[PDB]
RNA sequence: ACCCUCAGAAGGGAGGCGAAAUAGAGCAUGAAAUCAGUUGGCGAUCGAGCGACAGGGCAUACAAGGUCCCUCGACGAAUGACCGACGCGCGAGCGUCCAGUAAGACUCACGGGAAGCCGAUGUUCUGUCGUACGUUUUGAAAAACGAGCCAGGGAGUGUGUCU
RNA sequence: CGCUCUAAUUGGAUGGAAGUAGGGGUGAAAACUCCUAUGGACCGAUUAGUGACGAAAAUCCUGGCCAUAGUAGCAGCGAUA
RNA sequence: UGUCCCAACGUUGGGCCCGGUGAACUGUACAUUCCAGUGCGGAGUCUGGAGACACCCAGGGGGAAGCGAAGACCCUAUGGA
């Protein structure tokens, strides 16, 4: 597993993670990206209208294939990882409700800091033609979250 | 309230006027890298030396660009080589009794990594009063 | 007969791999292999007087 | 829309690749440099094979591309630019501060650079960048 | 342990223990390949053995390197003048004298200056040279063969006899 | 030049050894050395020895890992649910 | 009698976009190329020119003497059956 890879004051600062959450690890950067800086409240808001369709998330490095959407700014490939964006608003509401129960605003604190490590992959294999198997596996990923004071 | 190292650090060595003249050339000439061949087309390669054997190794047939080979003319001055940057030839210590015979007029000590705090000030503060420079010196806060 | 308890063969050109002497899939016996003898080991024949 | 040029050289009559071998020469030193009157240059030569050259030139050409200028402005600009190392910084810098223009838009008038003059009481074999271009089927716009 | 969060004996947060939890369970150390985030340099008009050697930009906590730059002067190898005077050539130009003089790489001294400043390190730009490596071969950048990448593993050894 | 272990002689280490990471110095070079951080217990030098002693390569071996790619497949069969 | 002249329209399943799941082949390096030339005479990488703003989607496969298999042909071996 991780570690906080920021330092972080704790008398204005607040933080959370996710384990080995098993879900694309591609979406997760991609995700992280688009988030980071923005409010935990406007996050959530982001988040939810992603998981509804009605906001994509800009995918830049993972695109391959990936078709255009006219609602990505300054970008083409676009897509809307509703998996990803929950696991995502657990890790929020996980930060916010820290946040909370050590005297901030939460919603009103900024996302600081916020990035997603693969530690693994839960390894599988699947049948194929010609009496060969190949591997079928699960990414494991770990994301870090910390919220700052305005 | 601020640091300052132990002993003769601005101290300078007497080179007679042969020495000071090749010690300013082996500075002004330098030398080439000598690092492997191809060393930075691959991370397996490291750096270190090897001769390029390859029959056809555009190094090894001396091909400009492809780098200058080792040859015993890249050699430094006789009377300069080894020295320190600073013109002192360097001594070896792991002890007090390591300063024994050491002129620090031509000599300065350089103290083993190996060797401990406690044993370091012993030896710091005996080589200063035998007028001896060393190289790799404790800094303290005064 | 350490590295030599196996019956490894090499299945020759064919599979796209290199003829090294393989046993369930695992290459053995040779001395470039993980598991196999040693080239010039060691003799217990030798005088070491 | 206004050029700086530090030299406004007068083509009328000058033998083209005489004249584009000198301004590259100032281009590299420098000179921002204006050729004017680009449609009376001259270029010397039986009129017939000079323009079965040009036309080649037109003809020439893939998806890639080979495209070839017919006006006079760019046929000289081309010549030029054959002098110049256009594709290296300096190269395309001192290309990029030379123009070539129809007719001379400057109330200067340009010089004449010595060497390239040609005297048409002295010959008759030559052909003007206009009248190549007309032939190239250029818009005879000047 | 207690507390908060959560669908929750999960996980997270705070907290407790210990010299150390970046010793919290395949739990001493923790390389490379490589991944996330980020810092420096470059970057959407431009060209490919990825560099070597020179020289510029920008970047640099300390320590382990401390030099570097400009005026002038001294020394001054090979080489080596202008100008001027005189004399030749159709001409481009040349000869003789000035003169082996002025100059001349390095090194040193006086005076002044720099501390990102000199070295060095990262990256990038310019110049010159440059179509990997190993092997096969008369001839390899090769449209001949080998390798995805890294770490570790991986090939003249013993007895007897002879020289 | 470097690696392992043996012996003699002689040193270093919890006032912080080996290793690792980044950085400074030396050597034509093999490679030597120092500084800082990490680490938390072992480590050298000289001399004479010992040898399962040095890798860029063998469609080399084993382990780990990236691009491939959020791609192919998750449709096709007289049983379309 | 749509085999053909000479193709058209339609049906079902794919293809395309979205959620989830999620491989493999292949990879010396670099790589935006094109026309000529050169070179072990069959070059994205050498030379000269030409062209070339970066990235992405869909496509049919011209090239990488594409990937797959240490040529089953031919010869050679004081080879095998
Ligand atoms: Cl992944
Ligand atoms: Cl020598
Ligand atoms: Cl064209
Ligand atoms: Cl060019
Ligand atoms: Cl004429
Ligand atoms: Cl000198
Ligand atoms: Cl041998
Ligand atoms: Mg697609
Ligand atoms: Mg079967
Ligand atoms: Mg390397
Ligand atoms: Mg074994
Ligand atoms: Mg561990
Ligand atoms: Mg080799
Ligand atoms: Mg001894
Ligand atoms: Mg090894
Ligand atoms: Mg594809
Ligand atoms: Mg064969
Ligand atoms: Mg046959
Ligand atoms: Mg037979
Ligand atoms: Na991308
Ligand atoms: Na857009
Ligand atoms: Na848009
Ligand atoms: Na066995
Ligand atoms: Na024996
Ligand atoms: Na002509
Ligand atoms: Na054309
Ligand atoms: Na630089
Ligand atoms: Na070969
Ligand atoms: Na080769
Ligand atoms: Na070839
Ligand atoms: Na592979
Ligand atoms: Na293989
Ligand atoms: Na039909
Ligand atoms: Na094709
Ligand atoms: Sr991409
Ligand atoms: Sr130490
Ligand atoms: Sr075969
Ligand atoms: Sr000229
Ligand atoms: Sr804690
Ligand atoms: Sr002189
Ligand atoms: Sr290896
Ligand atoms: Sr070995
Ligand atoms: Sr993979
Ligand atoms: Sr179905
Ligand atoms: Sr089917
Ligand atoms: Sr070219
Ligand atoms: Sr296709």
């Amino acid at each position: 597993g991780i570690s906080y890879s920021v330092e972080a004051d704790p008398d204005t600062t607040a933080k959370a993670m996710l384990r080995e959450r098993q879900m694309s690890f591609k979406h997760s950067k991609a995700i992280a990206r688009e988030i980071k800086g923005k409010t935990a409240g406007e996050a959530v808001d982001y988040l939810e209208a992603v998981i509804e369709g009605d906001q994509p998330v800009p995918f830049k490095q993972h695109n391959s294939g990936v078709g255009h959407k006219s609602k990505v700014d300054g970008w083409d490939a676009g897509r809307y990882p509703e998996k990803a964006s929950k696991a995502f608003l657990d890790l929020l509401e996980n930060a916010v409700g820290n946040a909370d129960h050590q005297g901030f605003d939460g919603e009103a604190m900024t996302i600081k800091h916020v990035a997603a490590h693969k530690v693994g992959e839960q390894q599988g294999r699947k049948p194929r033609a010609m009496g060969r198997a190949s591997a079928w596996n699960s990414p494991q990923v770990d994301v870090e979250l910390i919220l700052e004071e305005p | 309230t601020e640091l300052q190292a132990r002993g003769l650090t601005e101290k300078t060595p007497d080179l007679s006027d042969e020495d000071a003249r090749l010690l300013t050339q082996r500075h002004r000439v330098g030398k080439p890298q000598f690092n492997r061949q191809d060393h930075h087309k691959k991370k397996r390669v490291s750096t270190s030396w090897r001769k390029p054997r390859g029959q056809l190794s555009k190094q090894r047939r001396g091909i400009k660009g492809k780098g200058d080979t080792v040859e015993a003319g890249f050699r430094s001055p006789t009377a300069v080589r080894g020295k320190h940057p600073s013109g002192f030839e360097e001594v070896r210590v792991h002890n007090v009794d390591d300063l024994e015979g050491v002129d620090g007029d031509t000599e300065a000590v350089r103290i083993a990594s190996k060797v401990g705090a406690r044993k370091r000030e012993r030896i710091e503060e005996e080589a200063e009063d035998a007028g001896i420079r060393v190289l790799n010196p404790t800094y303290v806060e005064v | 007969y350490a590295g030599l308890r196996t019956p490894a063969e090499s299945f020759g050109s064919g599979r796209g791999q290199a003829h090294v002497p393989k046993l369930d899939g695992r290459a053995r016996r040779v001395p470039q292999a993980v598991k196999g003898r040693s080239a010039h080991p060691p003799k217990t024949e030798k005088d070491r007087s | 829309a206004e050029f700086d040029a530090d030299v406004i050289v007068d083509a009328r009559d000058c033998i083209m690749g005489r004249v584009a071998s000198q301004v590259a020469e100032q281009a590299l030193d420098g000179e921002t440099v204006a050729v004017v009157n680009a449609e009376r240059a001259v270029i010397t030569g039986r009129e017939e094979q000079i323009v079965e050259k040009y036309e080649k030139r037109v003809d020439i050409g893939n998806d890639n591309g080979y495209f070839y200028p017919k006006r006079p402005d760019g046929i000289f600009k081309r010549t030029i630019r054959g002098m110049l190392p256009h594709k290296k910084q300096r190269g395309r810098e001192a290309f990029e501060s030379v123009r070539v223009y129809l007719g001379n838009p400057y109330d200067e008038d340009g010089e004449v650079l010595d060497g390239t003059s040609l005297d048409r009481l002295s010959n008759i074999k030559f052909v003007t960048l206009g009248e190549i271009s007309e032939t190239l089927g250029a818009n005879k716009t000047w």
